[PDB]
């Protein structure tokens, strides 16, 4: 990332202990090194901000439909992933797998004027979805077509706020996920969750890799 | 004229590797001859490595190699790649050597090694001579690695303990 | 520049002793950065040590007498009179860790480059005034008052009065360092402090360890206490 | 260049010592070359020995302290005497260590980007950059061997030569230290102030894999 982290944070700003901004990243370049890191900055933020907010709803209430229901609620939601059926785990990952594959298509990205992020495009820009083989009513970002009329000042403030709330939540969920197993990790919480199974193992409760 | 060839490898910093200076005073019609010998060694070594891997993995044909005196392809394969070389009957060895020698005689009379430095005129997969020099260098490097590898296989099958990372 | 100012400050602290530097402390550059940085680092360390010494003397007097503020907080778990050394052994481990974190945050705010740059000051080792803590007008959340002057009761003092106050602070800090070290010695080894012998009790745990005797967890708070 | 050898050493330990070699390995010719090539070779040998010695000394301190890789195959062996840990390693592990080091120095010998070899005028102990010539390596790897994160990168040349002198001095001291530790493992009573440490050990330290020859008859 450039030295415009002063806008995101003064006092600090382009802290960068491990340099990482010129390691040339598969021989692509220095601009492409910056572009890949900025996307993985906020893609990890967007997952973590949704997962931490996702945590605070799962642990209290469950959707009353049927399949991901009636399993115990007074347990770790990391364990509640392991209680899902195998078809549910595959369909969750593959649904995100479509979103990853679709968003990286450079011919879709050039429909709206942008480019792939480390070829010069914006780091985080999900496509407006209107080029699929079959039409859908609702797209992903701004589904109700609500807040795309805002000026660039609100977008620039929001983009910086997305990063800063991103960095805060990546600490938030992972420190929380480090409290479920190895208890007593965070002495601020220390009153939630159990279970020593690996959260970084979606199919550990179903099969084994070898 | 040894500085031209193709064999200048970037693994030795893109210069000619002759520490014993064997090609210092060798002249044309011998430099082409030693290049032809190297190329034939390359090709025979690559074919030998593939055949050795096929025999060591076990593959073999199905049938009887010499119905007069037993010896199936499974019998040849089960003795090992090296010890299963004398299991072949002598007539089969002589017939293989005769066919290889007929090919050798035909190609030597058609393309002499002193005049044609390993070039027997097999089609050619590309024009644009820079790409062809790259493909020639790839052939040379693969053949040299196979030259080392087949002797490594023979040493590891005969003397155990040598070649520590030898499969089977 | 550094040596002349050091000699002037030494003369102002005491007109009789003047420059008293026995073990060449004004000449050894710490991180290979000339004598000015060494002099600034030594002055800042002396000022911080003296301030910590005066605050520690006040805290030792308060803890020895016993002047607990109210309820609910950390005084509800400490014993009703256990002298100063054991007051850092019965407090909660989370409480002591948070106090250490607050002290480190204050030190980092005092040492931050942009925190000094916003106030118009510089770093104390590259041509700055040692002990000049920056104000609190940049942390986005509105701070009610600054740390140096909370009620801003010294905004009209002269520079000569400021220099005299700094010299008095340095001298009182040296005296408080001597007194606090004497109290610590008399709390562990009898016969060190002759006047203070028999007042303070004996402490088993050495006073040079922060994590000596880990404190109890303790909830000590209600209304939404989901964190045990 | 038996003159720059003195300029390097006037900054080595002041003029307190200088060009000190009792048997005079300088002004030599060696394998049918010139004195400059021999001087460059000897400088590279000293630098490489020093680097290997500092790495080995740090590894000995870490291994004898008790810090050990949890993972899987290193958890199997449970000793302390670093040399015995190497001895009870699997043969494949030792061979892969040796061959990886051999690949690294094979790359170190290759000069496809920097014009001179360390004998033909290049800097001694200079590992060439991986990404300087990205079309002349078998497959791309980032994170170069020297300075993986480009921490030095832009630095003053005075700082570079000062670091080279510091590396040389630290290398010589680490050479002495690691040979002291090895002789502690072999010869008790030798190397005072270290007798209370290190374990007795046999098996010809300067030999991997099999054992049982040794300098038993001194
Ligand atoms: C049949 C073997 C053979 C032959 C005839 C050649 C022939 C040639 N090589 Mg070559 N090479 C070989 C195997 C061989 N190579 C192998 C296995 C490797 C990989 C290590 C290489 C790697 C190599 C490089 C990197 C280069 C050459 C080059 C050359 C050419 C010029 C050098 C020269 O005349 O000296 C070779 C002439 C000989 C007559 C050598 C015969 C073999 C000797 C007499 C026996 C050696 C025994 C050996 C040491 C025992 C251990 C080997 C094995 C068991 C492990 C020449 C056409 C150079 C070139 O073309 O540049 C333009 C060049 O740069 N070669
Ligand atoms: C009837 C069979 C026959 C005939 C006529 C030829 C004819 C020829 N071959 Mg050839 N070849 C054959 C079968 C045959 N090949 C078979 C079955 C193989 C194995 C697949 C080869 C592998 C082979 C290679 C790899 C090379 C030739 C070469 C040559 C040419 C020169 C040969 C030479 O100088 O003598 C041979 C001269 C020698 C000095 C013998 C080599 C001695 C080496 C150092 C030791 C090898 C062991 C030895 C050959 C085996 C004997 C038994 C052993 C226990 C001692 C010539 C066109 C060479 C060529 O064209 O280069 C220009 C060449 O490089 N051939
Ligand atoms: C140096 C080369 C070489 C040599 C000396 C041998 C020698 C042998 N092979 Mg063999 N083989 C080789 C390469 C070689 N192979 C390769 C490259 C393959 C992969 C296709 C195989 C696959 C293979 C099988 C599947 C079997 C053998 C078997 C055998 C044994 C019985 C003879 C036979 O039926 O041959 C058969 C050989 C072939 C079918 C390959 C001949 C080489 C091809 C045709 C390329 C020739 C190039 C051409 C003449 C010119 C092109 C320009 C004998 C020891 C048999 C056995 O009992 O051993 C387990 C057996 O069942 N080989
Ligand atoms: C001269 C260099 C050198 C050599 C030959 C060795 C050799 C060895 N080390 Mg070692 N080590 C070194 C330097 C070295 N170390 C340094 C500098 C460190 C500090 C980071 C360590 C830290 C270290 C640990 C923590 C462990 C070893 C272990 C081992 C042994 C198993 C191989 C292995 O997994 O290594 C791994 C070594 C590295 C990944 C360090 C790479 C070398 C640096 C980057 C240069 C083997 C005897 C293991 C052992 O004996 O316990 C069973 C083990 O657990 N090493
Ligand atoms: C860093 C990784 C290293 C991996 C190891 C390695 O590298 O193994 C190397 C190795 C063995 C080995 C080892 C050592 C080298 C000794 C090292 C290890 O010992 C230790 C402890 O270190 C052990 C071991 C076993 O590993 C062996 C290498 C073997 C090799 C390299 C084999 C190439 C075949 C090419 C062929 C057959 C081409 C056919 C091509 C053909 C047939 C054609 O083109 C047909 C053609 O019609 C086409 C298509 C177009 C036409 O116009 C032209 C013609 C008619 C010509
Ligand atoms: C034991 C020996 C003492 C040192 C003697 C010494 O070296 O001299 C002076 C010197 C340097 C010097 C010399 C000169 C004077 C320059 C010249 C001399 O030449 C002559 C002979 O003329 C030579 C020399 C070398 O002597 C350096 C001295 C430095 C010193 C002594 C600096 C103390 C800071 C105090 C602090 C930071 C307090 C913090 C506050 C603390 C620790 C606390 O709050 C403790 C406490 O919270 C705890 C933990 C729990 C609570 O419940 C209780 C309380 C609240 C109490
Ligand atoms: C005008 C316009 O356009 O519309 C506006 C408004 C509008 C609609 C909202 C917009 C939007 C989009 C959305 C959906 C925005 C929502 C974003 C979302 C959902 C953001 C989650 C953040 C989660 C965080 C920061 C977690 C921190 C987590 C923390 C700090 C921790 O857990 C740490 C901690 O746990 C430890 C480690 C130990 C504990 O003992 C103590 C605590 C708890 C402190 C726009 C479009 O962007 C802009
Ligand atoms: C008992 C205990 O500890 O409980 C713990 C268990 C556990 C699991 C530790 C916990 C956790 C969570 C953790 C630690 C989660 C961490 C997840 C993490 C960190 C996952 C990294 C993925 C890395 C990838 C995909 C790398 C790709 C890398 C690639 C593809 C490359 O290297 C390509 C490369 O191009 C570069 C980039 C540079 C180029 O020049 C060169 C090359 C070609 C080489 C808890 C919750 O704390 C609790
Ligand atoms: C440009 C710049 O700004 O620089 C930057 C960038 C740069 C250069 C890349 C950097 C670096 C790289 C590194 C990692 C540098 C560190 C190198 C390393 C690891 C250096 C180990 C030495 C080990 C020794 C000397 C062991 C001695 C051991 C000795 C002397 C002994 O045992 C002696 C002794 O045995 C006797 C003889 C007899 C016994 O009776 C007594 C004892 C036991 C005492 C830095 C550090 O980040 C700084
Ligand atoms: C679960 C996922 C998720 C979360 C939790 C989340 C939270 C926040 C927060 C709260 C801290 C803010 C303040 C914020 C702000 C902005 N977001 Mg998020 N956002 C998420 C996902 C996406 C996606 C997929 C896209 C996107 C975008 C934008 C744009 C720019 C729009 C514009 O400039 O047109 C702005 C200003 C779009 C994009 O950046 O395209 C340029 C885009 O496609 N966002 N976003
Ligand atoms: C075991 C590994 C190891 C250790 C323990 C170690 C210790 C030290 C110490 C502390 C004692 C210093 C102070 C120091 C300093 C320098 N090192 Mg070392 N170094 C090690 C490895 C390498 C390698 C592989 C290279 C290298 C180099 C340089 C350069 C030159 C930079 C430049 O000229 O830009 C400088 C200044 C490069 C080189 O010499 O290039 C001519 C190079 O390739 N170093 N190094």
């Amino acid at each position: 990332l450039p030295e415009l982290s002063k806008k995101l944070n003064p006092v600090l700003g382009y802290w960068d202990p491990l340099n990482l901004a010129e390691l040339n990243f598969w021989g692509a370049g220095d601009d492409a090194t910056v572009g890949f890191l900025r996307h993985a900055e906020i893609k990890h933020g967007r997952v973590a901000m949704a997962a931490f907010v996702g945590y605070c709803v799962q642990s209290n209430v469950h959707f009353p439909w049927a399949p991901f229901n009636s399993i115990p609620t007074n347990i770790a939601p990391a364990e509640q992933w392991a209680q899902l059926p195998e078809a549910a785990k595959w369909q969750i990952i593959l649904f995100v797998g479509f979103l990853e594959v679709y968003s990286e298509h450079s011919f879709i990205l050039e429909k709206y004027g942008q480019k792939h992020y480390m070829k010069g495009g914006k780091p985080g820009f999900f496509p407006d979805f209107d080029t699929m083989v079959h039409p859908v009513p609702l797209n992903l970002w701004d589904p109700l077509k609500a807040y795309k009329g805002a000026s660039a000042e609100r977008k620039a403030d929001g983009l910086l706020k997305e990063v800063n709330n991103g960095r805060l939540a990546m600490i938030g969920i992972m420190g929380f996920c480090a409290e479920a197993r190895v208890p007593g990790a965070v002495p601020a919480l220390s009153n939630i969750a159990h279970y020593a199974g690996d959260p970084m193992a979606p199919f550990a409760a179903n099969f084994h890799l070898p | 004229a040894v500085t031209d060839l193709v064999g200048a490898s970037t693994e030795v910093s893109n210069k000619v590797w002759d520490p014993l200076k064997l090609s210092e005073n060798m002249d044309e019609s011998n430099l082409k001859l030693v290049r032809a010998a190297e190329l034939k060694h390359c090709r025979v070594a690559m074919l030998a490595t593939v055949g050795w891997l096929w025999t060591a993995t076990g593959t073999h044909f199905e049938g009887m190699l010499s119905t007069s005196s037993g010896v199936s392809f499974a019998d040849v394969a089960a003795a090992g790649p090296l010890l299963g070389a004398a299991k072949v009957p002598a007539a089969g060895i002589w017939q293989m050597i005769a066919a290889i020698g007929a090919l050798e005689v035909y190609w030597e009379n058609k393309y002499p090694a002193a005049e044609c430095g390993g070039d027997f005129g097999v089609p050619r997969v590309t024009q644009d001579p820079a790409k062809f020099k790259e493909i020639q260098l790839a052939e040379l490097k693969n053949g040299r690695l196979a030259m080392i590898g087949i002797i490594s296989f023979a040493c590891a099958e005969a003397i155990p303990g040598s070649v520590p990372f030898y499969p089977f | 520049s550094a040596k002349a100012d050091l000699e002037a400050f030494a003369k102002e602290c005491n007109p009789v002793v003047g420059y008293w530097d026995p073990l060449g402390l004004a000449d050894l550059p710490l991180w290979g950065q000339d004598q000015d940085a060494v002099i600034g680092w030594l002055r800042h360390s002396e000022i911080k040590h003296g301030r910590i010494a005066m605050a520690g003397f006040v805290g030792y007097i308060a803890h020895a007498n016993g002047f607990r503020f109210g309820g609910i907080g950390p005084q509800n778990v400490v014993p009703e009179g256990a002298s100063a050394p054991e007051v850092w052994d019965s407090i909660p481990f989370l409480a002591k860790l948070q106090i250490i974190g607050a002290i480190g945050v204050l030190e980092h705010i005092s040492e931050d480059k942009n925190f000094l740059a916003a106030d118009g000051m510089k770093h104390y080792m590259r041509g700055g005034k040692p002990g000049y803590f920056p104000t609190f007008s940049a942390n986005v959340h509105p701070m009610p008052l600054n740390l140096f002057d909370p009620f801003k009761w010294s905004k009209n003092a002269s520079p000569e009065k400021k220099a005299k106050g700094l010299v008095t602070e340095t001298n009182n800090g040296r005296l408080a360092m001597l007194g606090l070290f004497g109290f610590l010695s008399e709390s562990k080894i009898p016969g060190s402090v002759p006047a203070l012998s028999g007042i303070i009790p004996s402490y088993d745990g050495d006073y040079m360890q922060p994590f000596l005797p880990t404190g109890p967890d303790t909830s000590l708070w209600t209304i939404g206490n989901l964190w045990a | 260049e038996s003159l720059s050898d003195l300029k390097t050493l006037a900054t080595g330990l002041n003029p307190v010592v200088g060009y000190w070699d009792p048997l005079k390995l300088g002004e030599a010719e060696f394998w049918d070359n010139t004195n400059e090539e021999t001087i460059g070779w000897l400088r590279h040998a000293e630098i490489k020995h020093g680097r290997v010695a500092m790495a080995g000394f740090v590894g000995f301190i870490v291994q004898a302290n008790g810090i050990k890789f949890p993972w899987a195959p290193f958890n199997a062996i449970t000793s302390t005497s670093p040399p015995e840990q190497w001895d009870q390693l699997p043969d494949a592990a030792k061979w892969q260590i040796i061959l990886g080091v051999g690949f690294l120095e094979w790359w170190s010998e290759i000069r496809v980007d920097g014009t001179p070899h360390y004998m033909k005028g290049g800097k001694p102990g200079y590992v060439p950059d991986f990404d300087a010539t990205p079309d002349q390596l078998p497959h791309w790897v980032g994170l170069n061997l020297y300075d993986p994160l480009k921490w030095s990168k832009g630095a003053s040349a005075e700082k570079k030569q000062k670091g080279l002198l510091t590396e040389l001095n630290n290398g010589r001291l680490a050479m002495l230290g690691i040979m002291g530790f090895v002789s502690e493992a072999k010869v008790p009573g030798s190397v005072p102030l270290l007798k209370g440490l290190v374990a007795p050990y046999t098996g010809e330290v300067m030999a991997p894999f099999a054992t049982d020859i040794d300098w038993s008859s001194w």
